[PDB]
RNA sequence: GAAGCCAGAGGAAACUCUGGUGGAGGCUCGCAGCGGUUCUGACGUGCAAAUCGAUCGUCAAAUCUGAGCAUGGGGGCGAAA
RNA sequence: GGAGACGACGGCGGGGGCCCCGGGCAGAGUUCUCUUUUCUUCUUAACGGUCUAUCACCCUGGAAACAGUUUGUCUGGAGAU
RNA sequence: AGGGAAGUCGGCAAAAUAGAUCCGUAACUUCGGGAAAAGGAUUGGCUCUAAGGGUUGGGCACGUGCGUGCGGUUAACAACCAACUUAGAACUGGUACGGACAGGGGGAAUCUGACUGUCUAAUUAAAACAUAGCAUUGCGAUGGCCAGAAAGUGGUGUUGACGCAAUGUGAUUUCGUAGCCAAAUGGAUUAACGAGAUUCCCACUGUCCCUAUCUACUAUCUAGCGAAACCACAGCCAAGGGAACGGGCUUGGCAAAAUCAGCGGGGAAAGA
RNA sequence: GAAGCAGAAUUCGGUAAGCGUUGGAUUGUUCACCCACUAAUAGGGAACGUGAGCUGGGUUUAGACCGUCGUGAGACAGGUUA
């Protein structure tokens, strides 16, 4: 279930984009700017218990162990082995480089 | 008084108000969406307590 | 998920704890039925001298209901308006 | 003296009917492709005979190392198994 | 779209929540509840795995399928038959996975009635009434409460104080930075329950900025059918018309057949 | 037009109604005072010298409770609800 899915497209109600979630795993300067654009005292756990993967806060340990089995993290783990898409991808899709001399 | 503010809601620890209204919310269940601590409600109910006579205070009268 | 019952762990016993079983209650959600809360509702020489729609209360009982019979105006009946 | 002759509710068990599955005969439909396919009929009254069906009762016998036993803890030296 | 109650007396209405499995759940409390509290995780398809059952059946010695006297609890084994649940794992599509339908928004408080229940058919469903509980009064039968015109009349009465009748009230509780006294508590600052009244928070949204668009039925036009309310006569205004009133009079402005769709200023129009 | 009116910003006054004159908070209340934006947030009439567009308060049929008065039916200094 998606909770209010009337809404969902939103620019209010936006998540974060799997390109970033690439960033974020693969340097962690960049993931540490995502966590001071957030307040940690009003995040869930107090922002300790965070997925990279699933972009997401959760409230308790076993209830971060409990959403890995899941198949929401499941299909993030295999959106992130495919590889998300990136402008480097879109010059590569029409033939397009970049000449630096 | 500090300790007559622990035995009224059983709890200790903080060093300021915010951090005494967050455990109070946590421990309270008052959340909002996400597990947010409820700051306000807590602060209102906190309030209300004090001047209900809920939680022990007076005003200690001048020596002669 | 109340008494009652079974097994285990303690406790001198009386009792305590744990896992079950059982199926009580003018309990509860809710279909029918009964009722009638709200809508700048519909309708307003209306389908109707009180109807229609959505929403709402109750739903194992102080529940709903038929036929037969009893109470008749200075009266009767009335959980009393 | 028995029958006529008697409340409400709960779970358990037996039987009839309905629902569901499989095989077979016949008929019908589908059939670009697939489908030994999908559907339809295959029933047995009152009244009787005969053989059996929980409870209960009777006979032998005398039960602790208590036993039988229901989903539900009742039964037994007032005689259980 | 963006904002999110800026709207409005007032979040009226609408939106948001919703099934199931798992994690977890506070104050208060009459210890029964509150509680589906709050707050989170998940849900499709496909291929598998695992667990949960029923029926039948034991070796000798004799007499001859049973009777014995034995001997044994590895039947812990074989054969046959059968259905619905539960848990686990991989793979796989995705903007959706209770995909339609169905289906709690939640919370902090205050007032109020104990609760379930009942009434004003056709404007008021409620702090009204009733309820259990509590207290008072009368009556021991040649009696109390009643009824009838009367009666050799009737009820309570197939009755006898743990009863009958009339009242009032209306569960339970009450009635020194922290001391003393009382049989843990010192309470009514009373729990649960509520289509009762009130304020606020989160969420949510066309309530609003600020409106736009789509669908159905009308309205519209046609064929057929076909009323009623109402009606002194009538219907453009301006200034004056003492009695604070003009539609008709005076003086002006003006003023051109016949029509159709709408509108709600005026006249009409409220079982007014 | 006048003013110690240097400038800037204004103050007093005149002709002028062409053109504008806002967004909100507050009901334990004569809802009137605050806040900001703005060039500015001027005032009135056509109702209130009785009076059918819509909707909140004065406002008040029938239900109900509390306060005051009355022996009572009831009335009100009043307050609340539909």
């Amino acid at each position: 279930g998606v909770f209010a899915k009337r809404t969902m497209t939103k620019t209010r109600r936006r998540l974060r984009d799997l390109d970033q979630i690439e960033r974020d795993l693969r340097s962690p300067r960049h993931l540490q700017q995502y966590k001071e654009t957030k307040a940690a005292e009003d995040l869930p756990g107090l922002g300790l218990y965070y997925c990279i993967e699933c972009a997401k806060w959760f409230e308790s340990e076993t209830s971060l162990v409990g959403h890995r089995k899941g198949k929401p993290h499941k299909r993030r783990l295999k959106q992130l082995k495919e590889g998300a898409y990136t402008h480097e991808e879109a010059m590569a899709a029409i033939g397009y480089r970049i000449d630096n001399g | 008084k500090q300790h007559h503010m622990e035995r009224t809601y059983e709890l200790r620890g903080w060093k300021d108000h915010i951090e005494f209204l967050e455990m109070l919310a946590r421990k309270s269940g008052r959340l909002l969406k996400g597990g947010e601590p409820d700051v306000d409600g807590v602060a209102k109910q906190v309030l209300n307590d004090f001047m209900r006579g809920k939680i022990p205070w007076f005003t200690p009268a001048p020596e002669p």
